[PDB]
């Protein structure tokens, strides 16, 4: 049980790092599509093409 | 006296045989308990994983 807990803790941190970065990568594509998504939302709320 | 000597020797031999059987069954039970607890430990480790 102790060995399993230690290995799972190590895996978790490894995963925490990998996630973190994976998220930064995606954060980029996110900022690329933000403009189009915001334009679509503005058009929706205004009831007509922005 | 002769019967008692023979029966005492027979009782000691029977005690030896009973002890042999008892310790064999004890080793069997030790193996069974070890297998059960190792299986439990493996199941718990797999659950933690």
């Amino acid at each position: 049980r102790a060995q399993a807990s230690g290995e799972v803790a190590q895996t978790l941190t490894q995963a925490d790092q990998q996630l973190s970065a994976q998220g930064d990568q995606v954060r980029s594509g996110l900022e690329s599509s933000v403009d189009g998504l915001s334009a679509k939302l503005a058009s929706r709320i205004l009831g007509v093409d922005v | 006296l002769a019967d008692a000597d023979a029966m005492h020797a027979k009782a000691l031999a029977d005690a030896k045989a009973e002890s042999e059987k008892v310790t064999e069954e004890a080793k069997q039970d030790s193996e069974r308990i070890a297998a059960q607890l190792s299986e439990q430990a493996g199941s718990e480790a797999e659950r933690i994983k």
